[PDB]
């Protein structure tokens, strides 16, 4: 009778989870809505069918055969990055029933946490997978969640661990393989010993941070010195082109533009790696795409250019509407020492006429004399008959179709 | 110059003690493919088995595929002793040092057909004591079976 | 007899420099750092045996 | 534009409240019209089907030639693009303007 | 009254010519119940085809290109584009390191008579006449099927890619006859 | 050539971290200059010092 | 001026090739 | 055998406050138990430092190794000396008693800053004459960056319908 | 740049989209029981090369159906071969049985199955309807295929308004099932030996109907013969590999998207690499033939070279051609490079030293031409309306 | 038969002689060369 188990490693031993950004900033955006409203407007539509039928009650004032027991009243929440669990287990405690968590993530250690939540409770309200979030619309298609929250960067757990990169003051020469999943491929060692100077520059500039006087002059130091052990060869070379880095580590309080280059330098190359513009552009338009009519949808950005991207797609896509913009708190940065400029955004989807909301305040007069010109133009078109082009059209289905789908 | 078949010819015929220089002569073949060195232990006799996987014990790192493999041969070996009459069946103390070292290097990684295939192993030489050791050490891992307990009442 | 007849002075200097340069740099890699891999192996070898 | 009128013909109001420029429009029509049109499966039948009718009607002493003139036509014919290489060819065209 | 052999005869009909005659040994059909009693002098069969015939014959399709396959190397490949005014003639890289051009006759012609048992019908799917005009270059073409007039074409040392046309003619002439000036 | 070659047939434990890898970019078939050698240093006497 | 485009992406190498040095040129 | 020694040779290689040393312990008769010296190696050192800065495997039956991966002053000689502590506590559980022992310390190559400890011990023979499974394979895994496969794909479980009563009582 | 990434993938799609098509439809006919399991694919800019491998080599797991009427479709594999055999029993029950008996079984057993959840009293006085539920539930799950091909996305069961099942939520008991159908030849044990002694039973063709008339082994044949589990990309531009991801994503998942080839990754051994239309792309100043032979390094078994039919390509694939052929007589026999297709002689080819290439150069490439419908792309850059394009190619097996 | 780490491995087939040959050097070219003149008197291992 001998028990068999596995040794711990320090990592293991050692681990510390992440903290919580904000909760019930977080409960009032993922959930609350109109998808809300009428979702706790139905409990009480059927509490007070239960009681006309004649079940046991309390005084107070008021597909196919295997499946056609289908669920009641329960709102289901997508989380493309559930980390720690702490806003995945929000929305689970606070909503109590009728609620459900999707969570996804790139690493196999948030399979810790999403064990953690199933122990509370689980097999009927959480469901875990193993994947980026651009890759959510090709496994739960269109009008798939009432909400969908993102988050973005990298969590604590991540952060101290010595094997998962992100050490900057360890003193010891550790991988920096600074990647937030397996799905991606060479890691910082292996970038900057292969990168060229070109490819290094046109990658830096892509996030706003470390500009072309700035980014030059860092690249110049990486391709000319690399013979690169470990991380600490790679950290002396960057504090020596620019500043020494700040104390406060990843997480500095201090101004975007008045940071050193140093920690621009490290800060965009973490977001080289794993693609976080890539990510982030997909996460996004995907989500309004998955998201029902009038839905929710939460992405927190902490860097300014995702503040930008955040921005910039809200103000092109005809269904999105940013209903709300809330900074955080300044309570949690001192306890759990976060970014100061950490905000929360808060996306809506339109059912109709997305784009008669934004001519209110943003419609010029040289927008419609262009307007005026790309009608007479016709640079509006697209293509119909074309090869693919004969092959495409809308959402809703035509009657040419639907005698297909009677036969398939 | 040489194929795959030369070499299996060359292990077939040398003796047991010369497996720890040739695996350490032709290891590109070992290194990285354990189709390769299952393949290899498949094709000889058990007891070069044993002898090559002692041997890359200090040098690689062996999966559960190598140790199934060995067990699967030693199964063969005891099939061939019992059809055609002459040789010696497949001690159990092998078969028990090969679970071990299994069970020592994977620990809760090893499948039930590893349990199945020493049951079987240690039931022609009626060792059971050992099935009992086998079915305690299964039953703390929590993974106890059926077919488990039918090979141990055979022992 | 183009290519140094369009080039100045200054030019050819900077030339010859960053040649020297960079043949020295690729000596010093090749004679500190064997093997290619792209990286140090960060590790001393493990001890070999006679086989 | 307004939301009222098709895209093709022309609004004759004059007025602006309630309405999408035409840069606006042509990113909601690049925006919705992402679905592929159904195939219909019963409608053609499948290769292997086609081949091997004609081989029914073969002469068996002539079977042996007709699969080794199959065998050796290495070349597939006019590749018509697959329904999702067709869907990755427009999800790229659709990310942006025309012009 | 052929003997099967799987030696080619070489009939040199000139000068850097000469004919490949060879006959690729006709096997008998398979004995199972779909293929006896079938109308083959009718060729109008109307007799309802089973899905047990499909199957039966999709395992007999599986039998003769496993065969097929097992001469594959030995076959030749189209290399250029074959021309087509009553004979098919192509080019091709066989698989003895050279480069021949063969021509293909519809109608049959034996290396010792041309009596045989077969229709002009049969033998332009037999000899390869039907295969060799609808395929293009890329593909294979059978070794077992009789070549009239192969010629190898001329080698040289050093590979004609990447080599200027800009030469003049007499330089041109020195190149490609394995002479350099 | 001679104080670079190991004595006889020598192998070593097997990592991921070490690989030797055969990532030459020339041919296999030359030899020359593919020997691992020493660079000769010799002593000054004791005129020199 | 379609092709001066493309100056900006090729790499610092053979950028400005009949040239040594980059700091002399027409900027 | 009556006396046992043990000769341990480091290589070190020191960069302006740091080490880097690669021990390979080596026995002096067969015997010895060297996969329970490594696993004492093994647990007293996951707690004081991770494993991305050093491993230990055993390479014979009387030679085991460990090395260490450009670490501080302080904490490289922390490694080494916990090395030497489960080196000579192995021996003394297996009936011997540390007799005399000296170091050697070479000075650089001509070239390079590699040195080469020399440590050597010298025992005598003292001693006249269901516990846990803690399974660890000898040559290990670098565990770089994120895991490849998930945390349940390394353990194996029975199926549902083929799993059976306990027939001994678990408490 | 991901502007230039747009027209490359816009003009270039269907061209290397049916030079990829030419070069699998012979890797299928002349191997036909190569399955790649894992796959790598240098200088993978447009993910064109790893959705013909998922079409090729898994036709059943697409999001989107392939049209069937084509020859492209009908492939040599082991696992096309299975996937055409369902889509061959299809069109068998659909055209050539008249009988409408088999209407008869299937809206009996959907008013049977109806009225027994609800009305009618329990399966129990029934005796010997197990072949009712065995059918009911491959039914069901014949219908959870349905639903994925309908939709276009997999994982489509959780977005529906059912019940969550109680127990295993993150799929944890699933992936680390001890499978019961892989035996391997020492695992089976105490049979009858007349079953090991009776060699050559299933010749006859009668046996070999019954063999692929059920359905329930060919599940558990595919279940083994996995197509494509990890994929693995190369793209060192970063406009090239974020339109690529978006090609591959919604049909090839899990895809890892390496961005530089090292020395070091030489050590991870592949089934299949495929180089399409890389080999010409690579800069002179990292060094091609170290590219190509690490490339044929990383192979356990296929390693497919595709370039466009050019001069200078085809010098690059000759040259090519001639550095992995360098590497026959360096040890082991059976890992020595074979060329599979075009050129069968190993020798050097007659084309490129004829001698009439000298002065004419059209008898320079030994290449082939794959023929596809060109889109509306091509035909607006041409001027010229193109129901038919033409792309030559020149490959290398 | 037991093997030690550093013994000469015979193959299977074959087995090693000793052989004590005796030859002039002036009438012989010596033993064998490994590289020879490029663009009478023979090897004696030959
Ligand atoms: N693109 C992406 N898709 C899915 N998960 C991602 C991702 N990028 C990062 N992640 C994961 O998200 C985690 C950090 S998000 C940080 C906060 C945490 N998710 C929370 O809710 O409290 C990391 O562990 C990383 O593995
Ligand atoms: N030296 C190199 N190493 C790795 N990739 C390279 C490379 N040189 C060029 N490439 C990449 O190879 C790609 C070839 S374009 C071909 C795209 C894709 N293989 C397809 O056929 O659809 C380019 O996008 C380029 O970025
Ligand atoms: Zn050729």
């Amino acid at each position: 009778m001998k028990r068999i188990v596995v040794p711990h490693r320090w990592s293991e031993m050692n681990r510390v989870e992440h903290p919580p950004l904000m909760m019930k900033q977080l409960f009032q955006g993922v959930c609350g809505g109109l998808r809300w409203l009428e979702t706790k407007s139905l409990a009480q539509y059927l509490a007070v069918r239960a009681i006309e039928e004649g079940y046991p009650s309390t005084p107070g004032v008021r597909s196919l055969q295997v499946t056609k027991q289908k669920r009641l009243v329960s709102y289901d929440v997508l989380d493309c990055t559930l980390g720690s669990g702490y806003h995945a287990g929000a929305v689970l405690e606070n909503g109590g029933p009728y609620t459900r968590v999707v969570a996804l993530d790139c690493d196999h250690d948030a399979m810790h946490a999403a064990r953690d939540l199933v122990e509370e409770f689980g097999g009927d309200r959480f469901r875990f997978y193993c994947c980026k979030m651009s890759e959510a619309k090709a496994m739960f298609g269109e009008r798939s969640f009432d909400a969908i929250m993102i988050d973005g960067g990298v969590s604590d757990t991540q952060l101290e661990d010595p094997e998962r990169g992100f050490l900057l003051d360890d003193e010891g020469g550790h991988r920096l393989d600074m990647r937030f999943g397996p799905q991606m491929g060479v890691g910082a060692l292996e970038y900057l010993n292969t990168v060229s100077q070109h490819t290094l520059v046109s990658s830096l500039l892509a996030y706003g941070l470390l500009e072309y006087g700035q980014a030059m002059k860092m690249s110049r130091a990486i391709t000319r010195r690399k013979p690169f052990v470990d991380s600490r060869e790679v950290l002396t070379c960057i504090e020596q082109a620019g500043d020494e880095l700040p104390e406060g580590g990843w997480r500095s309080q201090g101004s975007r533009r008045k940071s050193p280059m140093s920690w621009k330098f490290l800060t965009s190359l973490r977001c080289i790696i794993n693609n976080e513009m890539y990510e982030l552009r997909q996460g996004i338009e995907n989500a309004l795409l998955m998201l029902r009519d009038d839905g929710r949808l939460v992405v927190f950005s902490r860097l300014p250019w995702e503040e930008r991207l955040v921005r910039g797609t809200v103000d092109d896509h005809p269904h999105a509407l940013l209903s709300y913009v809330e900074d955080i708190s300044i309570d949690d940065v001192q306890i759990y020492g976060f970014t100061r400029h950490a905000k929360m955004w808060v996306i809506t989807r339109a059912a109709s006429s997305a784009y008669a909301l934004k001519n209110t305040t943003t419609l010029t007069e040289e927008k419609f004399r262009e307007s005026s010109v790309r009608w007479l133009t016709g640079m509006y078109a697209g293509q119909t008959h074309g090869f693919p082009a004969n092959n495409f059209t809308f959402e809703n289905f035509e009657r040419k179709e639907w005698v297909t789908l009677r036969r398939n | 110059g040489y194929t795959f078949a030369d070499f299996l010819r060359r292990l077939e015929r040398s003796p047991d003690s010369h497996m720890a220089p040739l695996y350490h002569e032709h290891r590109e073949l070992f290194v990285r493919r354990h189709d390769m060195f299952a393949r290899v232990i498949s094709s000889v006799t058990w007891s070069k088995g044993v002898a090559l996987v002692a041997a890359a014990g200090y040098t690689q790192a062996v999966n559960v595929t190598i140790y199934r493999a060995l067990l699967a041969r030693m199964l063969l070996h005891n099939r061939h002793v019992r059809q055609c009459g002459a040789g010696s069946v497949v001690p159990w103390s092998a078969a028990l040092r090969t679970y071990s070292e299994a069970i020592a290097t994977h620990g809760n990684a090893v499948p039930t057909r590893m349990t199945l295939s020493a049951l079987r192993l240690c039931t022609p030489a009626r060792q059971w004591v050992a099935a009992i050791s086998l079915l305690m050490l299964s039953q703390a891992n929590d993974k106890l079976t059926l077919p488990m307990l039918i090979d141990a009442a055979g022992c | 007899w183009f290519m140094p007849y369009l080039w100045s002075k200054e030019e050819k200097a900077a030339r010859q420099k960053s040649m020297l340069a960079d043949l020295e740099e690729v000596e010093r890699r090749k004679n500190e750092h064997s093997s290619g891999r792209s990286a140090p192996p960060r590790t001393s070898p493990p001890p070999q045996f006679v086989r | 534009h307004k939301p009222g009128e098709s895209g093709l013909q022309a609004g004759s109001s004059t007025t602006i409240a309630g309405k999408e420029t035409w840069s606006q429009f042509s990113t909601k029509m690049r925006y919705g019209r992402r679905r592929i049109r159904v195939i219909d499966v019963a409608a053609k039948m499948s290769y292997e089907y086609q081949m091997l009718r004609k081989m029914c009607k073969r002469r068996p002493a002539m079977r042996q030639w007709a699969v080794r003139d199959d065998f050796c036509d290495m070349n597939p014919g006019v590749v018509i693009m697959s329904p999702s290489m067709q869907a990755a060819f427009m999800k790229v065209f659709r990310m942006k303007e025309k012009g | 009254g052929h003997m099967p052999t799987d030696v080619p005869r070489l009939v040199k009909t000139g000068n850097t010519r000469h004919n490949r005659l060879i006959f690729p040994l006709q096997f008998p059909p398979a004995t199972h119940k779909f293929n006896r009693a079938f109308v083959d002098a009718g060729y109008q069969r109307q007799r309802a085809i089973t899905p047990a015939e499909m199957l039966v014959v999709r395992q007999e399709v599986e039998q003769l290109q496993q065969r097929v396959m097992r001469a594959a190397p030995k076959y030749l490949r189209v290399v250029r584009d074959p021309r087509c005014h009553g004979k098919v003639q192509a080019d091709f890289c066989t698989p003895e390191g050279d480069l021949v051009s063969g021509r293909v006759y519809r109608r049959f012609y034996g290396d010792r008579n041309r009596v045989s048992a077969h229709s002009t019908m049969r033998w332009q799917h037999i000899g390869g006449w039907k295969l060799l005009k609808r395929i293009r270059r890329g593909s294979l073409f059978p070794h077992n099927v009789p070549l009239y007039a192969v010629t190898k074409h001329a080698q040289i040392d050093f590979p004609n890619t990447l080599l200027d046309t800009k030469h003049s003619t007499v330089e041109q002439t020195a190149m490609q006859y394995n002479d350099p000036m | 050539r001679a104080a670079m070659s190991p004595g006889g047939f020598s192998t070593g434990a097997v990592t991921e971290e070490n690989f030797q890898p055969k990532a030459t970019g020339e041919s296999h078939r030359v030899t020359r200059g593919k020997a691992p050698k020493v660079t000769m240093e010799k002593g000054p006497s004791n005129l020199d010092r | 001026r379609w092709a001066a485009k493309f100056y900006g992406q090729v790499t610092f190498g053979p950028r400005n090739y009949p040239y040594p040095s980059s700091r002399w040129l027409a900027r | 055998p009556d006396v046992c020694v043990v000769q341990v040779c480091d290589h070190m290689q020191h960069d302006q406050g740091v080490k880097r040393h690669a021990l390979t312990i080596t026995y002096g008769a067969d015997g010895f138990q060297l996969r329970s010296l490594i696993r004492r190696v093994r647990r007293d050192l996951e707690r004081q430092l991770s494993s991305t800065y050093w491993q230990c495997y055993q390479t014979n039956e009387r030679a085991a190794f460990f090395v260490t991966t450009k670490v501080a002053n302080g904490t490289a000689d922390l490694l080494t000396t916990s090395v030497t502590q489960q080196l000579v506590e192995h021996t003394e559980s297996m009936g011997y008693s540390l007799a005399s022992s000296y170091v050697t310390l070479s000075p650089d190559v001509v070239h390079t800053s590699v040195r080469m400890l020399i440590h050597n011990f010298t025992f005598r023979r003292s001693r006249r004459v269901s516990e846990t499974i803690e399974a660890e394979p000898n040559i290990p895994t670098m565990h770089v960056g994120p895991r490849r496969e998930p945390l349940n794909a390394a353990e194996s479980i029975p199926p549902r319908n083929e799993r059976a009563v306990n027939i001994w009582t678990v408490d | 740049s991901t502007n230039d990434a747009i027209g490359y993938f816009l003009f270039r799609g269907a061209a290397m989209y049916a030079g990829m098509h030419r070069v699998f439809f012979e890797l299928s006919k002349q191997l036909p029981h190569f399955v790649p399991k894992t796959m790598l694919d240098f200088g993978a800019g447009t993910g064109t090369a790893i959705l013909v491998a998922k079409e090729v080599y898994d036709p059943g797991s697409l999001a989107y159906p392939l049209y069937r009427s084509l020859r492209q479709t009908m492939q040599g594999n082991d696992s096309s071969r299975t996937h055409q055999l369902s889509e061959l029993r299809y069109d068998l029950k659909r055209l050539q049985r008249n009988n409408e008996e088999k209407k008869k079984v299937r809206f009996m057993a959907v008013a049977a199955l109806l009225e027994r959840g609800e009305v009618d009293p329990a399966d129990l006085p029934e005796d010997l309807k197990r072949e009712i539920a065995e059918v009911a539930t491959a039914a069901a799950t014949a219908k959870k295929d349905r639903l994925v091909r309908e939709a276009h996305a997999r994982y489509r069961d959780v977005v529906d308004g059912t019940e969550w099942e109680s127990g295993d939520p993150l799929g944890e008991v699933r992936a680390s099932t001890e499978d019961p159908e892989d035996v391997i030849d020492g695992e089976q044990g105490d049979g009858g030996d007349d079953g090991e002694a009776a060699k050559g039973r299933p010749k006859t063709w009668w046996e070999k109907l019954i063999d692929v008339e059920n359905e329930t082994a060919r599940t558990r044949a595919a279940r083994r013969l996995r197509p494509l589990q990890e994929v693995t990309a190369v793209e060192p531009s970063p406009g090239m590999m974020e339109i690529g991801t978006m090609v591959l994503h919604d049909d090839v998942p899990n895809v890892t998207w390496k961005r530089y080839l090292l020395p070091e990754d030489e050590a991870i051994q592949h089934d299949l690499v495929v180089a399409a239309y890389s080999l010409s792309e690579i800069a002179t100043s990292e060094n091609r033939r170290r590219i190509v032979q690490q490339l044929w390094k990383m192979t356990k078994g296929v390693l497919v070279f595709v370039e466009f039919a050019n001069l200078n390509n085809f010098n690059i694939l000759m040259e090519a051609r001639d550095w992995i052929l360098e590497e026959k007589d360096v040890g082991l026999w059976d890992w020595q490079p074979t060329i599979v297709a075009p050129c069968p002689h190993e020798h050097r080819c007659p084309l490129r030293h004829c001698k009439t290439g000298v002065k004419r150069k059209r008898m320079r490439i030994c290449s082939t031409e794959a023929h596809y419908r060109s889109t509306f792309v091509e035909v607006w850059a041409r001027h010229m309306p193109l129901k038919v394009g033409i792309e030559p190619i020149s490959y290398l097996i | 038969e037991l093997y030690v780490p550093g013994q000469q491995i015979i193959p299977p087939g074959l087995t090693r002689y000793r052989v004590d040959v005796q030859y002039q050097g002036n009438d012989f070219d010596g033993w064998w060369k490994s590289t020879t003149r490029q663009l009478s008197r023979y090897h004696a291992r030959t």
